[PDB]
C-alpha cells in the first residue's frame, strides 16, 4: 500500500528570470517507484517535464526544469531555472509504482506564476 | 557509448529445457536502484515483442516462464521451459544513456 | 486494442529520400514517446531517434542527426520518419516503437516493419 506524493506550494509567485522551486514529497521512493514532474498542456493533459530519476530518452528533454533528491529521503526541489513568462502554469508531480501494470498517483496541482 | 554483448550466439534446445542468456555491458546501466536493461523476443521477419522491461519486471501478457535478472553488467533472461513458440532471436538493449543501443542476439533454435 | 501500421514497402535509388508512416491506435496518442529503430540484413538493431508527441521535442543517433526529420499528427495519430540522402547502407527493415511517457519501462509495442530498399 502507498499514498499518493504532495506538492508544495499552492500557489508559487516568482519573478521573470529567478528559479521557481516546488517540492514533492513521497515516502516509498525505491526500485519500486519513480517519480515524475508534470506541467497542463494546452490539451489540458499532464505533459512530463522531468521524472526522478532522470529520464535521459525523453526526447527533447529540457535540463532547465531540475529535479533534486533532498537528504531527508521523502523531499524532492522540482525547480525550474531562468523561470519566463511562458512558464506560468500547473504544475504537479506524480508516483509511478512500476511493478507489472505500472500505477500512477497524482498530487494536488499548484499554481506557478511569473511576474515582472 | 554502451555496448552490449549477449552469450551465448545460439542455444539449440528442445521443448521443456531451460533457456539462460546472458548480457554484458561495457559500462554499468544501473543507477539509484534501477537497471535500464529490456529483454525483446523477435521471430524472424516478424516485429520484436517486449518481454521483460527494467531487467526484472515481466511485461504483461508475457508468460510466467520468462523472468529477467541482473544489474550493474551483468543481466540473464531465463525461460524456465521452453516451449515450441519460443525459438526464436532474443535482444537486451539498454537506456542507460543516449545512444540507445541494442545486444547482438542470442538465436535460441530447435536441435 | 494497441496496433501501429506502418506505410508500404519502399523501393528507392541512392541519393532519393522516403518518408515512413506509422499509424497508431487503440490509446491516447500523446501518453507514449515515438521511437524508429532500423535491422539491416547482416546488421543487428539500431536505434535511429525518437520524439515527443505532445510538444515535438526529438532525440537521435548521431548517425542520423542530419538525415533524418521525426514529425507527429494528433488528429491523426500518426508518426512519420523521413530519410533523405539514401545510400546502400540505408537498406533495411524500419521500425517505429513506443515508449510510455512516464518512464521507459521497454518498447512495449513495435509496428509491423517497412522494408526499404537503396538499389541501382
Amino acid at each position: 500500500s502507498w499514498n499518493p506524493p504532495t506538492f508544495s506550494p499552492a500557489l508559487l509567485v516568482v519573478t521573470e528570470g529567478d528559479n521557481a522551486t516546488f517540492t514533492c514529497s513521497f515516502s516509498n521512493t525505491s526500485e519500486s517507484f519513480v517519480l515524475n514532474w508534470y506541467r497542463m498542456s494546452p490539451s489540458n493533459q499532464t505533459d512530463k517535464l522531468a521524472a526522478f530519476p532522470e529520464d535521459r530518452s525523453q526526447p527533447g528533454q529540457d535540463s532547465r526544469f531540475r529535479v533534486t533528491q533532498l537528504p531527508n529521503g521523502r523531499d524532492f526541489h522540482m525547480s525550474v531555472v531562468r523561470a519566463r513568462r511562458n512558464d506560468s502554469g500547473t504544475y504537479l508531480c506524480g508516483a509511478i509504482s512500476l511493478a507489472p501494470k505500472a500505477q500512477i498517483k497524482e498530487s494536488l496541482r499548484a499554481e506557478l506564476r511569473v511576474t515582472e | 557509448e554502451i555496448v552490449l554483448t549477449q552469450s551465448p550466439a545460439t542455444l539449440s534446445l528442445s521443448p521443456g529445457e531451460r533457456a539462460t542468456l546472458s548480457c554484458r555491458a561495457s559500462k554499468g546501466v544501473s543507477t539509484s536502484g534501477y537497471s535500464y536493461l529490456h529483454w525483446y523476443q523477435q521471430k524472424p521477419g516478424q516485429a520484436p515483442r517486449l518481454l521483460i522491461y527494467l531487467a526484472s519486471y515481466l511485461e504483461s501478457g508475457v508468460p510466467a516462464r520468462f523472468s529477467g535478472s541482473g544489474s550493474g553488467t551483468d543481466f540473464t533472461l531465463t525461460i524456465s521451459s521452453l516451449e515450441p513458440e519460443d525459438f526464436a532471436v532474443y535482444y537486451c538493449q539498454h537506456s542507460r544513456d543516449l545512444p540507445l543501443t541494442f545486444g547482438g542476439g542470442t538465436k535460441v533454435e530447435i536441435k | 486494442q494497441v496496433q501501429l501500421v506502418q506505410s508500404g514497402v519502399e523501393v528507392k535509388k541512392p541519393g532519393a529520400s522516403v518518408k515512413v508512416s506509422c499509424k497508431a491506435s487503440g490509446y491516447t496518442f500523446t501518453n507514449y514517446y515515438m521511437y524508429w529503430v532500423r535491422q539491416a540484413p547482416g546488421q543487428g538493431l539500431e536505434w535511429m531517434g525518437g520524439i515527443n508527441p505532445s510538444n515535438g521535442g526529438t532525440n537521435f543517433n548521431e548517425k542520423f542527426k542530419n538525415r533524418v526529420t521525426l514529425t507527429t499528427d494528433s488528429s491523426t495519430t500518426t508518426a512519420y520518419m523521413e530519410l533523405k540522402s539514401l545510400q546502400f547502407d540505408d537498406t533495411a527493415v524500419y521500425y517505429c516503437a513506443r515508449r510510455d511517457y512516464r518512464f521507459d519501462m521497454g518498447f512495449d509495442y513495435w509496428g509491423q516493419g517497412t522494408t526499404v530498399t537503396v538499389s541501382s
